[PDB]
RNA sequence: CACGGACCAAGGAGUCUAACGUCUAUGCGAGUGUUUGGGUGUAAAACCCAUACGCGUAAUGAAAGUGAACGUAGGUUGGGG
RNA sequence: GUCGAAUUUGGGUAUAGGGGCGAAAGACUAAUCGAACCAUCUAGUAGCUGGUUCCUGCCGAAGUUUCCCUCAGGAUAGCAGAAGCUCGUAUCAGUUUUAUGAGGUAAAGCGAAUCUUUAAAUAUGUAAGAAGUCCUUGUUACUUAAUUGAACGUGGACAUUUGAAUGAAGAGCUUUUAGUGGGCCAUUUUUGGUAAGC
RNA sequence: GUGAUUUCUGCCCAGUGCUCUGAAUGUCAAAGUGAAGAAAUUCAACCAAGCGCGGGUAAACGGC
RNA sequence: UUGACAUUGUGAAGAGACAUAGAGGGUACCUUUAUAGUUUC
RNA sequence: GAAGACAUUGUCAGGUGGGGAGUUUGGACAUCUGUUAAACGAUAACGCAGAUGUCCUAAGGGGGGCUCAUGGAGAACAGAAAUCUCCAGUAGAACAAAAGGGUAAAAGCCCCCUUGAUUUUGAUUUUCAGUGUGAAUACAAACCAUGAAAGUGUGGCCUAUCGAUCCUUUAGUCCCUCGGAAUUUGAGGCUAGAGGUGCCAGAAAAGUUACCACAGGGAUAACUGGCUUGUG
């Protein structure tokens, strides 16, 4: 037969993931010198919808 | 049906026959008189039947009653023992 | 059937000639000997890609095999095969009727 | 009688037919007087062995073969290297 | 692969043409009698069209 | 009341080849086949030719092998002339 | 039918043939989809259908045998033509007559048995001579007690009434190949069937 | 898979398909190991997963 | 998906066998021992 | 930072593998007796009533003896119902089985000896192309069995009881070949059997399509030959 959905879902032609409207990659800080041995004081500036 | 031969060649096997009946074809016509009307074993034609190109002699009719030396690589029973009727030998050459 | 262990027929061994007694054995087919003809060459062709190439009888409706009787004398030890009909139950020697 | 013929191939396309056998046999004699001017007092082949020929079946005659020896040419009394200049085939092997 | 095969099957447990894993021997002559009564063109079955002798 | 045909002109279907069988014509005949090739030329024609080679003159064997007159190449029977 | 939203639509862009895409009909993918279109392999294969082009002369069939995963077809045999060859009255014949065989059907019979005691008509086998008969004795490793016999002969004897009738555009022999291998009807016999253009 | 809501979903792990914290010497390839032989070669013992055996599962196919 | 071979090295322990290195020791033998070695799990 | 001589990657090997690829999915067939079958033979139908894919070292051979099925008249037990005995008994019994033949000093029943159910290859009969397979009959050369002897015996009293090519395997010979020349293993040959194709003159093989495609075939009912009506 044809090719059943499941093996049509992995070429990514049609199934991407829609990304026009979100913010950002939502990572923690890059674990440099002064994270790892010390804190570091931070601002919270907006709390945002994604 | 028998046995395989593996890289089979003919000329391992060239060996035509000559019956007894040809047997004075290979002296040619003016020759072929003389040595008919001499029965001498001083003087005996040479037959060399390898450089004619003929590998056995066999031996199927008569032939007349003059001495003759044959060469050849193979000769048979009746075709020696005809010759020897005859008063001719056979050299065995190769 | 029922056959005797002994039986004496006529043998053939360039000396006897002649009646002699024999003793009876029953044929047994031998080895499969892979080194044969028929082996080798059903091997190589057999490798490779394109699957079974030869043919696979399936359709079996025979019951029975026939009786092969080789007979090996006693005097001379030249053995020779004699044959019977079909038959279903084959034992040979004792059980005199 | 059956007969054996060895024609399932596509054998149309390669059939070779010569029309050319007398053409090329005139385009033949123009290279031998060709040759022949080029080298003009030159006898336009070298000089061929006498050669006793192999294979039971033929080793009654004799035969033109390639070239003579390393030995032949010096029991002549020359060498080898001038005798291929003087026009005369010599085989080493 | 070569386990499901026919011929590797019948050795397992230790003839009609359908016979397989699923039902059983019998179930194929069962379950083709509903295609049985047809006539090839042989009449069909149980329909001989003779005279017996009725002795 | 099975299928094709409205009418006219022009096209339109047992062909060529390789290997053969029976038969017939021609050449030579224990031989035969010049044309792969060479020589020559009024130039793809014609004419000439070497050594080979193919088939034939011996068969039978799976083979190693062996290999055809007792005799007017025989006796009997029927035979054209 | 629905008409403020799972709405409608322009442009841009993404997915391409055993692949796409599908709120799922095997739908749609340029009037083509239970597998697009284009060119090549390709003049693919057909045991099936249709067609096959001038005239006269002579001869002239088959639907049947056995085998085949054979039943719309092949191979084989039969029937047919052509080429002729050896010879020339000749061996003969879809026929009768004389002689002698084999049959078990209709009838007859159950005071025959339980399915034949008897036995036609029509059909059928073989003879009607020269490759014969007769006489005598030659050969042999067979045969006999034995040259006894068998078989083949040497030699001798018997002509066209030489062994019934009628007839005989010759008789014998060999190659080679075509088409056919779907049949059907009537008298008489008979099966199966009530009977049937069964 | 089923198809809002209200309401209700009983029994069977034999087959079938899954599954495993199970079992262990039943079958069991190549490679390697041992023996015989002049050698090619042959017979052996051993042998992973799977299969086989044992356990689970029915809002898994199902049989109700 | 599972096994073997290759990629693929180096250590410290352990369990063996040999090569070597002396002593003893009833062409040898063989219980012993040292070391500097080559390898087997 | 993590991990480390394991993973990864390469090559072979087993397990799984309609997710995918290619293809297939037969049309009283081999036989023997009776009858249909119409006085040689051959002769059909999805005619017909029945058998076979076996069985037996004797149920094969040879020789000697003997008479069966059945009835009548009798013998403590014992009767219609064992054994005994006589009279009649053309077979009314029996022979491995279907069926049709044939069988009485036997082809049946009992005893005596045995392996001819053997070796070598031809001729012939049946189906038939007068090919094969099967089965059968009569001889010749051996070597045997048996019988006092003639004779008989090449399986079963006659008609049914079965199998090519390639491959595997044994027996025969102790032979032939391995092609540079030998030895020893190994392999291939010539001769004669076996292992089997029951679609039985011999392919290795599951379904569905109403989504269907193609090349072709075949329809049309209602006049049999007085064919149909009211009386089982």
């Amino acid at each position: 037969g044809r090719v059943i959905r499941n093996q049509r879902k992995g070429a990514g032609s049609i199934f991407t993931s829609h990304t026009r409207l979100r913010q950002g990659a939502a990572k923690l800080r890059t674990l440099d010198y002064a994270e790892r041995h010390g804190y570091i004081r931070g601002i919270v500036k907006q709390i945002v919808h994604d | 049906v028998g046995m395989r031969y593996f890289h089979k060649q003919q000329a391992h096997f060239w060996k035509p026959v000559l019956n007894l009946d040809k047997l004075w074809t290979l002296i040619p016509e003016d020759k072929r008189d003389q040595y008919l009307k001499s029965a001498s074993k001083e003087t005996a034609p040479v037959i060399d039947t390898l450089a004619a190109g003929y590998g056995k002699i066999l031996g199927k009719g008569r032939i007349p009653n003059v001495p003759v030396i044959v060469k050849a690589r193979f000769v048979s029973k009746l075709a020696e023992e005809k010759i020897r009727a005859a008063g001719g030998v056979v050299e065995l050459i190769a | 059937v029922n056959v005797p262990k002994t039986r004496k027929t006529y043998c053939k061994g360039k000396t006897c000639r002649k009646h002699t007694q024999h003793k009876v054995t029953q044929y047994k087919a031998g080895k499969a000997s892979l080194f044969a003809q028929g082996k080798r060459r059903y091997d190589r062709k057999q490798s490779g890609f394109g699957g079974q190439t030869k043919p696979v009888f399936h359709k079996k409706a025979k019951t029975t095999k026939k009786v092969v009787l080789r007979l090996e004398c006693v005097k001379c030890k030249t053995r020779a095969q004699l044959t019977l009909k079909r038959c279903k139950h084959f034992e040979l020697g004792g059980e005199k009727k | 009688p059956i007969l054996k013929n060895h024609f399932r191939k596509h054998w149309q396309e390669r059939v070779k037919v010569h029309f050319d056998q007398a053409g090329k046999k005139v385009s033949r004699r123009n290279a031998r007087a060709t040759r022949a001017a080029k080298i003009a007092p030159r006898p336009l082949d070298l000089l061929r062995p006498v050669v006793r020929a192999p294979t039971v079946k033929y080793n009654r005659k004799v035969r033109a073969g390639r070239g003579f020896t390393l030995a032949e040419v010096k029991a002549a009394g020359l060498t080898a290297a001038y005798a291929r200049t003087i026009g005369i085939a010599v085989d080493h092997r | 692969g070569t386990g499901k095969k026919e011929k590797s099957r019948r050795i397992r447990e230790g003839r009609v043409k359908g016979e397989n894993f699923y039902r059983d021997s019998k179930r194929v002559k069962f379950l083709n009698m509903y295609t049985s009564g047809k006539e090839i063109r042989r009449a069909a079955s149980f329909q001989d069209s003779t005279i017996p002798d009725a002795r």
